[PDB]
């Protein structure tokens, strides 16, 4: 079904680790980035799959 | 974090600013030095981190010169006024040398660079430029020597800013190019704080923001190695990469390369 | 709060009167954006107003939103103001009496900050940088040990009542010593320089209910603040309520005097940064302090578990039970990681970033497990028999902004308890109407 | 000792703190050691450290030490003496030593050459130069047992006697009772009753410089003792084994686990010693190689201990080789030595030195102590942060990522609990689309992948869903070689799954990428094997769990062998481009349809 695809992706995507994670991405990044190294710094820390 | 090093190299060479006072103009050394202290003063408001240095060349060597106004300015000015006078009252011309030894005041700068790199904190970069106000004309004698200079400053990535006064210097255009620096020709000496201002007070981030004048006509005339003068057309050795002026049926340096 | 929000809520007036010391000039130029510092030497020289399409063309089309910013902040600070140039055009200029005086403060002109130093010669007692330093931390420590309610540490009686109205303590029964709440401890848990420039604000925010000028005492702030370390100043010169605010400085560690009555003071390490190592941190949740005072071993035990106490190092390890103590407390994951990364040693700033991402993640982690669930007390409305009906109702209590969940598949709506009243009576009308 | 803040502070202690903190080293009272790494004499008080103690722990910045009996004992079997020991634990201390430390470390180094036990003629014998110490354990009732008939006073020369050869685990056990601990050293240099072979490895198997720190330390003083020596799977292991055997120049006995380790030491003796296959025997009922008068020879457990009727030709085997001495007999994966008929087999075969090689010397029911003493000391313990910062071993970087529990499996598994949710979280929906994902990810990007997974009934959907190799385990013996000889030399395909396998020393070729699931409960072993079949970014390994489930417990309680090591895990909670592309159970009406056939088990 059309709506089943949406609603496992609604309930899976989001289900625990995202509900208070997004609201904090949402209340939050209202400032500039302090320095570019901190991206070069997760970058490096980040796995391959989290870099596309 | 941001630490940003400006090292500023004074042209005091005594014939062109004698004869600059000769003239009577608007402009005079006093001014000048007056200027640098005033753009000193304002990198220093910049930041609280932000560090000075202040090299004066000569046809004698370089000189390190480094009430109601800030105290650490306060004595950061008197010194360079103290400097700049003993350099200048001690300055007597013994020899047929006249040409500026701006190549000895960037090596010196160099290591003087490298050496507060190492006392920086892991945690900060210490970004550094060198500003260069040029009065004299340029010397070609010491083109190889430069050269080693403005290498050496692209590997550290130390940024050039050249400030010609009266007569441009291509070694400047050059080490500008190179070294990502700016290259401006004052229009009008008594304006030049407001140019110092204006161009060279920002730093390179900010300069991505900031509009600036375009690059002027850099050239890449070589120096002949028998003659230490520029050209634009010559031999050049297929093994050492010398350069010479005229063709030879031997190369003088792989003559000497045995 | 930083200092360009307190300074961007004050009138008009009192940024006029603070610009009129060339010390206050310095610093609120220093608190200015880089693009904004570029602007502010440009100008200095300028005595005649730009247009505001001419200062928008020096920075390019991306970068638009810094300079707009930038520009906001400028006009909110009152550095610059908008002059009707002839033509219909608008000017932008300095302020001349700002501009005047951060030349004084740059160029020179005037006389100096301080009256004068060497008429009473050399100091007689004088100390030395290690001695004041040390001065200054003792005192820090007896602050913060009487936020705690020790013994050993006695203060003034208005050093508590500041604290009270600060909101670190409250005093429920007189005469028995304040608790200190959650936000004492927060408070506590923040670093130093930000601990200082906190109370300070509230010494300001409630300046004005002793009487005291906060222009002079601003003034005269940041004249300590850009003052040189181990040099004295003259005490002359001053009006007496600022004084007496100096004499509290004496209290907080912040300006050195041995006597009252003494003509000289010398600011302190702690005095110069109040106008803005020794952890190391382990991958297996361990803690190695380079410390041996009470306080950085008390902050640390708040949210970990000691171990070991040499007469030189501590180690402790940071546990899921400890952080849960610790926020259970009031304090933050975010309070915790910042207070890490100040205190961390310099070995861990080769480490980009200096603390191991995994620590962190950790204890942000173990931060969310606090507030899994979320309770609303609300009452609940299930008895719609029509749509149109339940999405009147619906409509109703969201013009009252009294809904806090709301299901239109299955007509399922939850108010507030106190919004359960004026849907009651709503829905009672409406019936009525009917 | 007090408990203001719950820690055992000791600042009264140790307070000698002169000038000022030149000695990067911290002592404790009862026994430990802190090192600090960022210290210009590291290197210099890592090579001390290491010859008296053995590690508890290694991360980037603090070292962290245990002193112990055995370490003490390891320490003065080499040259150091005492006084060199106690003077430079002293130099180094920056606090000053405590006065319960020097007391243990003399109570220790006393008691170490007093005794030793020496095998001759086949006959074990144990000597002493003192004579007082044959009374004093002479009272000893266990000892008593040992003799037989009684070994009047064995008057040589020095007063020894002879022991019950099946009997000598208990005698060894009673000694350190006793605080009179026994020694295993074999002086090789000067034997003439032993027919030393002519083994010579080829001056062209160059060793790292971190196995001639565990060789060296192995030969003190020109003898061999017995010892225990860690080295990561992907690091060189069997070399160091193959060159204490050419070093000791004896006959030279291999015990390995599985039926294909004896192929692999093979292997190895034919690379790396230059000995001729008619000396080489391997004695595992297989091909028979006449191991009948042999040099060295090669078999595993299991079949040294039966404790049923043993083929004819077998028992011909064991009867010639119980009947002659052995030189540094060698064990393979000593990890799992104390068991109950592997220890046994330590009896049931007479050698002069025991010599036992691991990766992953953690082990639970805490018989690793049992070790100590079984076969000898914690003799090295490689720093494997050091290993891989030199890059012959691959820096993994290890991963944690867990997946939330889907409502549909949620329910039944907080409904169960009779032993019936192990395949619940196993089959977790959210669980397979990651595997899944990283199977991708890694595929579209060419890395190799070995998916460890316990449970076979689970990995049977497993596997059969995105129609991938597996081993089941008991499939036979060629189709597993075949199957793990194409997954290195296949570009199309370069991903298998293991049940349970690959929990041991095999020859499984170079892997980048390891994603486990659903392994065993608390085995901090079998993680610590599995990771070492990656390493050899190079490359990373993930392990997948379910929230709210007991796999979180058990991957916590897992990883803290990992951590001592110096790895750190990483949590991932999200996975970017989940939705990017379409993954198997995608909809609701699978995941649901899922529920039937994991609950269709009903072994009842
Ligand atoms: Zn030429
Ligand atoms: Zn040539």
């Amino acid at each position: 079904g059309t709506s089943s695809q949406a609603e496992a992706a609604r309930i899976l995507a989001a289900s625990w680790p995202q509900n208070r994670e997004d609201e904090e991405k949402q209340k939050l990044k209202g400032g500039p980035k302090k320095t570019k190294r901190e991206k070069k710094a997760a970058a490096s820390h980040l796995f391959p799959f989290e870099k596309l | 974090d941001e630490l940003n090093l400006l090292v500023i190299v004074v042209d005091a060479n005594p014939i062109w600013w004698g004869k600059q006072a000769l003239k009577e103009s608007q402009f005079t050394l006093s001014k000048c030095i007056d200027a640098v202290m005033v753009l000193g003063n304002s990198h220093l408001f910049m930041n609280r981190s932000n560090k000075l240095a202040v090299i004066a060349s000569h046809i004698q060597e370089s000189r390190f010169l480094y009430d109601g106004k800030y105290e650490l300015l306060t004595s950061a000015n008197e010194v360079i006024v103290e400097e700049i006078k003993d350099l200048m009252t001690k300055s007597d011309i013994k020899g047929q040398h006249t040409e500026t030894l701006l190549a000895g005041s960037l090596a010196k700068a160099l290591c003087y660079i490298h050496r507060m790199n190492k006392e920086v904190k892991d945690n900060q970069e210490m970004k550094s430029r060198i500003l260069v106000i040029k009065a004299a004309e340029d010397s070609a004698l010491q083109y190889m020597n430069f050269m080693n200079v403005i290498f050496a400053a692209q590997k550290q990535n130390i940024l050039i800013d050249a400030c010609v006064l009266d007569s441009d210097s291509g070694l400047l255009q050059q080490a500008c190019d190179i070294t990502g620096g700016l290259y401006l020709k004052v229009p009008q000496m008594p304006s030049l704080l407001q140019y110092l201002l204006w161009v060279f007070l920002p730093d390179q981030d900010q300069r991505s923001q900031l509009i600036l004048p375009p690059p002027v006509h850099v050239d890449y005339r070589a120096a002949c190695f028998c003659h230490r003068n520029l050209i634009e057309i010559g031999y050049v050795c297929s093994v050492c990469l010398s350069i010479f002026c005229n063709f030879s049926p031997i190369c003088t340096t792989c003559e000497t390369a045995f | 709060r930083n200092l360009q929000e307190f300074l961007g809520g004050l009138s008009p007036g009192v940024l006029d009167r603070l610009y009129g010391h060339p010390a206050t000039c310095l610093a609120v130029f220093r608190e200015l954006p880089s693009l904004a510092k570029n602007w502010v030497m440009r100008m200095l020289f300028l005595e005649q107003p730009l247009p505001q399409a001419a200062v928008a063309l020096w920075v390019k089309k991306e970068f638009s939103k810094a300079q707009e910013e930038s520009t906001g902040l400028l006009s909110g600070l009152r550095i610059w103001h908008t002059q009707l140039l002839p033509g219909g055009l608008q000017g932008l200029i300095l302020n001349p009496i700002f501009r005047q005086n951060l030349r004084i403060a740059l160029l020179g002109g005037g006389k100096a900050w301080s009256d004068d130093t060497s008429q009473l010669g050399p100091d007689k007692h004088a100390r030395d940088v290690p001695s004041l330093d040390k001065y200054a931390e003792e005192r820090w420590e007896v602050v913060l040990h009487f936020m705690v309610g020790s013994p050993s540490a006695a203060v003034s009686q208005d050093l508590a009542q500041l604290l009270s109205q600060a909101g670190l303590m409250k005093s429920t029964e007189p005469g028995e010593p304040p608790c200190i709440t959650s936000a004492g401890f927060q408070f506590l848990l923040l670093d130093t320089p930000a601990q200082l420039w906190y109370f300070m604000l509230q010494y300001l925010q409630t300046a004005q209910s002793r009487g005291m000028d906060l222009v002079e005492i601003l003034s005269f702030l940041f004249q300590l603040s850009f003052s040189t370390l181990g040099k004295d100043y003259s005490v002359e010169g001053m009006s007496d309520s600022l004084l007496n605010f100096l004499q509290h400085l004496r209290e907080f560690g912040l300006v050195f005097q041995r006597k009252r009555k003494s003509r000289r003071y010398y600011p302190t390490r702690l005095a110069i940064n109040l106008s803005s190592g020794f952890i190391v941190v382990e991958t297996n949740y361990r803690l190695y302090a380079y410390t041996e005072s009470e306080l950085q071993i008390a902050l640390i035990a708040l949210f970990s578990e000691m171990l070991y106490r040499f007469p030189n190092m501590v180690v402790a390890q940071v546990t899921r039970e400890s952080v849960q103590q610790a926020i259970a407390s009031g304090i933050t994951a975010q309070q915790i990681i910042h207070f890490l990364r100040t205190r961390a040693h310099p070995v861990m700033l080769k480490q980009t970033p200096v603390l191991p991402p995994t620590i962190t993640d950790q204890i942000r982690l173990w931060e969310l497990e606090r507030d899994r669930l979320r309770f609303t007390e609300g009452v609940l409305y299930n008895q719609f028999l029509s749509q149109v009906d339940f999405e009147l109702l619906l409509a109703h209590a969201r013009e009252l902004g009294v809904l806090v969940f709301e299901n239109s598949a299955k007509r399922l709506m939850v108010v507030t308890p106190a919004g359960h009243s004026d849907v009651k009576r709503f829905w009672k009308r409406q019936k009525h109407s009917s | 000792k007090v408990d203001e803040y719950g820690a055992k502070d000791y600042r009264l202690q140790m307070p000698l703190k002169d000038d000022h903190t030149s000695r990067p080293l911290w002592v404790a009272p009862d026994g430990h050691i802190f090192l600090e790494a960022f210290s210009p004499v590291y290197k210099y008080a890592q090579d001390f450290l290491v010859a008296i103690a053995e590690p508890v722990c290694r991360p980037t910045h603090v070292h962290e030490y245990k002193l112990t009996a055995y370490s003490l004992y390891a320490a003065v079997s080499v040259g150091l003496q005492t006084s060199d020991i106690t003077e430079y634990l002293r130099k180094l201390s920056k606090t000053g030593v405590p006065d319960g430390i020097m007391q243990f470390i003399k109570l220790c180094t006393v008691s170490y050459g007093k005794v030793k036990l020496v095998l001759k003629h086949n006959r074990y014998f144990v000597e002493s130069c003192h004579p007082d110490v044959i009374q004093h354990l002479l009272q000893d009732p266990v000892i008593r047992e040992c003799r037989l008939r009684n070994s009047e006073g064995e008057a040589t020369e020095t007063v020894s006697f002879e022991v019950k050869q099946e009997m000598i685990e208990e005698l060894q056990k009673r000694c350190i009772h006793l605080e009179y601990p026994l020694l295993a050293e074999y002086d090789f240099r000067n034997d003439s009753v032993n027919p030393d072979i002519n083994i010579d490895l080829k001056p062209t198997a160059v060793l790292r410089p971190y196995q001639e720190k565990s060789l060296r330390k192995m030969f003190g003083n020109g003898r061999a003792r017995s010892g225990v020596i860690v080295l990561p799977c992907g690091a060189g292991k069997s070399l160091v084994g193959v060159t204490a055997a050419c070093t000791v120049r004896k006959r030279c006995l291999v015990l390995g686990n599985s039926a294909v380790s004896v192929e692999q030491w093979k292997a190895q003796f034919k690379m790396w010693s230059t000995i001729d296959d008619s000396q080489i025997c391997r004695f595992t009922s297989d091909a028979k190689d006449k191991p009948i008068g042999c040099s060295v020879a090669i078999s595993t457990y299991s079949m040294l201990g039966h404790t049923t009727k043993r083929s004819w030709e077998a028992e011909r085997v064991m009867e010639w080789l119980k009947t002659q001495e052995w030189g540094l007999m060698i064990l393979d994966e000593v990890h799992t030595i104390p068991a109950k008929m592997f220890r046994r087999v330590l009896t049931i075969v007479q050698a002069h030195c025991k010599l036992g090689l691991t990766a992953t010397l953690v082990r639970e029911d805490d018989k690793i102590v049992d070790l100590n003493f079984l076969i000898g000391p914690k003799l090295y313990e490689a720093n494997w942060m050091e290993l891989q910062n030199n890059g012959y071993i691959a820096k993994v970087q290890c991963a944690e990522v867990w997946c939330p529990m889907s409502p549909e499996f949620y329910r039944e598994y907080v409904a169960i609990k009779t032993k019936k949710r192990i395949l619940l979280y196993t089959m977790n929906p959210n669980k397979f689309r990651a595997c899944q994902f990283l199977i991708k990810f890694h595929e579209r990007r060419n890395d190799k992948i070995i998916v460890f997974a316990d449970n076979v009934f689970a990995l049977k959907e497993y596997a059969i869903r995105l129609n991938k190799p597996y081993i089941y385990g008991p499939t036979s013996q060629g189709e597993r070689m075949q199957i793990l000889q194409n997954f290195k030399h296949n570009p199309k395909i370069n991903t298998i799954f293991i049940s349970k396998v690959g929990d041991t020393s095999f020859d499984l070729p170079e892997a980048n990428v390891l994603i486990q699931i659903s392994s065993h409960g608390g085995s901090r072993r079998q993680e610590a094997q599995r990771l070492g079949r990656v390493l050899r970014y190079n490359a990373f390994f993930y392990s997948l769990v379910s929230q709210d489930t007991q796999e979180m417990a058990y991957s916590t309680k897992r990883q803290r062998f990992l951590v001592d090591q110096g790895y750190s895990f990483k949590v991932i909670t999200k996975l970017a481009g989940m939705e990017e592309e379409d993954l198997a159970f995608s909809t609701k009406e699978e995941q649901q349809q899922l529920l039937q056939k994991v609950l269709a088990a009903t072994d009842l």
